[PDB]
């Protein structure tokens, strides 16, 4: 029940502002510091600051002292980032997580639980939902036990995107998103015995939280 | 600031039963080194800390040893539950600094892909798009080449590939090959076809749809 | 960004000649070409130049007499860095060569003959006065008797010592800082066509402070030759003249047989940061020019400066292929401390002069302190105490009178490691002090632990094996504009550790070296008036100094040799690391 | 001659 809680994705315009904020559950919120951490797609980690929540004071990191603002709220029990003067180079995975303190030492310390990220992205281009497009295979012969079929969810910006068969019903392949002519393009793939479907119905459900959009597209 | 230095892959010993990476800071950290474990999409989980110690539950399949300015981390009798990123990290002085993160990469058995083609959906012909897609599905090696024809004639531009990571369940990739066209250009043909050359046959596996037929 | 520099004090002003100084990486192929680009531009404007002299070897530039309505053309020039107006300076076992640039000499003199070569290098101004004559003076007196301090037969410190007179004053004493300029380039160009022995330079003179001379004198320093300087005879901060206020130079001030600060009419001795120690200078018997066998007493700093040069001489006949932070090092180790009656000097400026007298010597962990110069009153104004190339910054400490301070900072700066003082909200301005050592095979670093404001963690120090912890810097981590609650104490465990607030960084110098040992001494007083003090042994070496509690009764700690001074206001803790090898 | 046995020169 130790958990770190953190906000949806986020898209921003550059020289503007985002509030990042993690949400803390399980322990005594005030006793524990957390930490944050940016993480972009081919470096490591780069860790941006902590906060101590009990008394509100903060230690950061002198490259992000600029950027970077955190902030505590007792009552909501929670921790928040303020990013300011967003370029391209901030667009990353932002990780809050809690120091796990053993001992007296400043060494006698863990990361023990993280937030799962959110990510940030800083463009001019705005939030497109998806089109989620069936992909079922017409006629022929059947060869083996399994059909497989398929969803193509295609030009949705920016990438936050999960797709679900049925509602968590293997064996299923979702392929990572590339970008096509600015919007982001990605498909999942399931394997049913041909026993089931066409007789029963398979329908893929996609979730494009930055547009706050739902789609179950009906295999048939 | 202290400099975290990881190595680019796992390099293996005793026949794959040990894999392991290494680690090497600017300056001396003493043991102040921990490694993390971390699945796409998913919050990094602390394996060793102190160099050397396993946090709770963590498997005694991982291992940390060294001091100083050397650091190993050490996966025996590694499993496709073990395919992830692993990344060390430095906490003896601020600002903590981190290694760049290794993938682990495993051997299987080879397989040949399952292959399956999809025409355009009715709905995103309506939207003026008509995408072909390709699902090449459990495989081993990663190596593989996808070839699309058009009406016999073979077709090089307009074509995006994506593969899976390393599968968590056994070991293999998987891969969508798909060819995006506008409505237009796609009326104007009626076979499309997808041939997929592995190394478990000297003949590629073809799989095509034809407009005309039903 | 081509800047112009002229001296501060106006009468010491010499318009008409100017050192223009070029970039770095300059050969004396586009020296020349500047020279000539500047006389041709010169004359399209309709004005008649003279290129004096052309800088190769100490540093890329010339020497031009031109009006000064030419200037803002000539700092449109390519390659300028700046140009420095010409101003006045004054007069105040193995061979090791001594230069000394000053007046003539009587090299016959039996205190002197057979250890003085009179190089022939020679440039000084003109007498003041259209009807001025030496007549029977040789314009020898000053001269000669330094060369008999530093090296004399009866008199001399160094009586083994080679030494080579270059004429930079004339009769009145008086040089400029161009032709100290170019005897300081005749030096290294002596040196880069001769020979591998140790040098020693003694400038027994000084001027307003001037960039140019300060940075031939670094360069100097930088290419191995030991330069000794006399502080100056204006009862003024030294930093303020040159070239005293070279951070490279050993800075010698004058005091008297009762160890007072010389007293010269109305004036006297020199103070301050930029001394780096006191010698013999008042009442000084040595070589008269009145006849070959004579003997006079004068008194100065040049006179102090003399038994420096004199000490370094020996001690390098002794060890030649000694370098310049070790002699400095050995020359504030062998000295007498605490003797010097530091009433005389201005209250403000007592902290910052050693009380440091000269002497000979009758491996080892050596350490000296290096006060910044003061900060701004700005908030966010900041101290910087830098420590010599080949030294190590051990411990770094911070003092302000009005005692608002953030606290201070070891950090990185151009690869090497500096002292940052933070001055407070309110606060007049602060200084860092800096700890700087030569330590055998040292691999030290400094590790930053944060704030501890939870129950654990709280404890900072050389977790390393090996490693062992020389000092500690707190800076104070809470913004300006927050809430401001009193300052806690981290809870103290174990003797060596860093003593802190809860809400500070802590900056901690980790040192691996092979027989260094180090322990922590404190010393409490419950209600003090002005200081509480705690002093290493006999064999240790003081390497940090630290204050307890923080700015509420404390202006600041400091290093005095081997004791750590914190200073109260009106439960004070001294704490003191102190080290040693083997 | 103080001078010389200040520096520890001279008995
Ligand atoms: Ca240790």
């Amino acid at each position: 029940q130790v958990q770190l809680k953190q906000s949806g994705a986020e898209l921003v315009r550059p020289g503007a502002s985002v509030k990042l904020s993690c949400k803390a559950s399980g322990y005594i919120f005030t006793d524990y510091y957390i930490n944050w951490l940016k993480k972009r797609p081919g470096q490591g980690l780069e860790w941006i600051a902590r906060i101590y929540p009990g008394s509100g004071h903060t230690y950061y990191n002198e490259n992000f002292k600029d950027k970077a603002t955190l902030t505590a709220e007792k009552s909501s029990s929670n921790v928040y980032m303020q990013l300011s003067s967003l370029t391209s180079e901030d667009s990353a995975v932002y990780f809050c997580a809690r120091e796990n303190f053993y001992g007296s030492s400043y060494v006698d310390w863990y990361f023990d639980v993280w937030g799962t990220g959110t990510t940030v992205t800083v463009s001019s281009a705005k939030t497109t939902p998806p089109s989620v497009y069936p992909l079922a295979p017409g006629c022929g012969d059947t060869t083996g036990s399994s059909v497989t079929l398929g969803c193509l969810v295609k030009g949705y910006f920016p990438e936050s995107v999960t797709v679900t068969w049925n509602s968590g019903s293997s064996s299923v392949h979702t392929f990572p998103a590339l970008l096509q002519s600015g919007l982001y393009t990605m498909s999942s793939s399931v394997t049913v015995p041909s026993s089931t479907w066409p007789s029963q119905t398979v329908t893929c459900s996609v979730a494009h939280p930055a547009s706050s959009t739902t789609v179950d597209k009906k295999l048939e | 600031d202290i400099v975290m230095t990881q190595s680019q892959k796992f390099m293996s010993t005793s026949g794959g039963d040990r894999v392991s990476i290494t680690c090497k800071t600017s300056q001396n950290v003493g043991t102040a080194v921990a490694w993390f474990q971390q699945k796409p999409g998913q919050s990094p989980k602390l394996l060793i800390y102190s160099a050397s110690n396993r946090y709770t539950g963590v498997s005694d399949r991982f291992t940390g040893s060294g001091s100083g300015t050397e650091f190993i981390f050490t996966i025996s009798y590694a499993q496709s539950e073990d395919l992830a990123d692993y990344f060390c990290h430095q906490y003896s002085s601020y600002p903590l600094t981190f290694g760049a993160g290794t993938k682990l990469e495993l051997k299987r058995a080879d397989a040949a892909p399952t292959v399956s083609i999809f025409p355009p959906s009715s709905e995103q012909l309506t939207s003026g798009g008509a995408s072909v897609v390709c699902f090449l599905n459990n495989f081993y090696p990663k190596d593989i080449n996808v070839k699309w024809k058009i009406d016999g004639s073979e077709r090089q531009n307009g074509v995006l590939n994506s593969w899976t990571d390393q599968d968590s369940k056994d070991s293999t990739y998987s891969m969508s090959s798909t060819l995006t066209l506008t409505k237009d250009e796609y009326e104007r043909h009626n076979s499309y076809t997808c041939e997929a050359t592995h190394k478990t046959s000297t003949s590629p596996i073809v799989k095509s749809f034809n407009r005309n037929e039903c | 960004t081509a800047t112009f520099h002229r001296c501060a004090k106006d009468p010491w002003r010499l318009p008409g000649t100017y050192v223009v100084v070029l970039k770095e990486e300059t050969h004396l192929s586009q020296s020349e070409r500047t020279a000539r680009r500047l006389q041709a531009q010169a004359a399209r404007r309709g004005y008649l130049t003279k290129i004096l002299h052309v800088f190769h070897g100490l540093l890329p530039g010339f020497l031009v007499k031109m009006s000064g309505d030419l200037l803002e053309l000539a700092l449109k020039l390519p390659h300028v860095d700046y140009i420095e107006e010409d101003s006045s300076v004054f007069a105040q076992g193995s061979l090791v060569e001594v230069y000394l640039l000053d007046t003539s000499i009587q090299s016959d003199h039996r205190e002197i003959e057979g250890r003085v070569m009179v190089t022939d290098f020679e440039n000084v101004p003109e007498e003041d006065g259209t009807r001025f004559h030496r007549q029977a003076s040789k314009c020898d007196s000053h001269g000669t008797h330094l060369a008999g301090v530093v090296s004399g037969r009866d008199a001399g410190v160094a009586k083994g010592a080679s030494m080579r007179s270059l004429r930079v004053l004339n009769c009145q004493g008086k040089g400029t800082v161009s032709g100290t300029l170019i005897g300081l380039e005749f030096i290294r160009k002596s040196q880069l066509v001769q020979p591998v022995g140790p040098l020693v330079v003694l400038l027994p003179l000084a001027g307003g402070y001037s960039r140019v001379l300060n940075a031939a004198c670094q360069r100097l320093a930088r290419a191995g030759v030991v330069l000794v300087t006399a502080a100056g005879n204006f009862r003024d901060d030294a930093c303020l003249y040159s070239p005293a206020s070279a951070p490279e130079v050993i800075t010698v001030g004058a005091t008297n047989a009762q160890d007072q600060p010389v007293t010269l009419g109305t004036l006297g001795t020199n103070f301050g940061r930029c001394v780096d120690l006191f010698a013999p200078g008042e009442d000084i018997i040595g070589a008269s020019s009145d006849c070959s066998t004579c003997f006079v007493s004068q008194s100065g700093t040049s006179q102090a400066a003399a038994h420096v040069a004199g000490i370094a001489a020996m001690m390098l006949s002794a060890e030649p292929e000694l370098t310049l932070a070790e002699l400095r090092q050995r020359l504030i180790h062998f000295s007498a401390k605490d003797v010097i009656n530091e009433a005389w000097f201005p209250e403000d400026q007592r902290v910052l002069t050693p009380n440091l007298v000269a002497a000979l010597p009758p491996w080892q962990l050596f350490c000296r302190t290096v006060w910044s110069a003061h900060s701004g009153p700005t908030r966010m104004a900041t101290a910087i105490a830098r420590c010599a190339p080949d030294e190590e910054l051990l411990s770094c400490s911070s003092f302000s009178r009005s005692g608002k301070r953030r606290g201070e900072r070891m950090e990185a700066q151009g690869g090497k490691l500096v002292c940052r003082a933070h001055n407070a909200f309110g606060g007049e301005g602060v200084y860092a002090i800096a700890r700087c050592c030569l330590l055998p095979q040292a691999n030290c670093s400094v590790h930053t632990a944060p704030p501890a404001e939870a129950s654990m963690g709280t404890r900072v120090h050389c977790h390393q094996q090996g490693h062992v912890l020389t000092g500690c810097s707190s800076h104070w981590e809470v913004e300006d504009l927050g809430t401001h609650k009193p300052p806690v104490l981290r809870p103290r465990g174990q003797p060596n550790q860093c003593v802190g607030h809860r809400e500070a960084s802590i900056h901690a110098s980790c040192c691996h070296a092979p027989g260094l040992e180090c322990k922590v001494k404190e010393h409490g007083i419950p209600a003090p008036q002005e200081q509480v003090t705690v002093a290493c042994e006999e064999g240790w070496t003081l390497t940090g100094c630290s204050a307890l509690p923080g700015t509420s009764h404390v202006l600041g700690a400091y290093a005095v040799d081997n004791t750590c001074v914190v200073r109260s206001r009106e439960a004070v803790t001294a704490v003191a690391i102190c080290c040693r090898s083997r | 001659x103080w001078n010389l046995k200040r520096i520890g020169l001279l008995r």
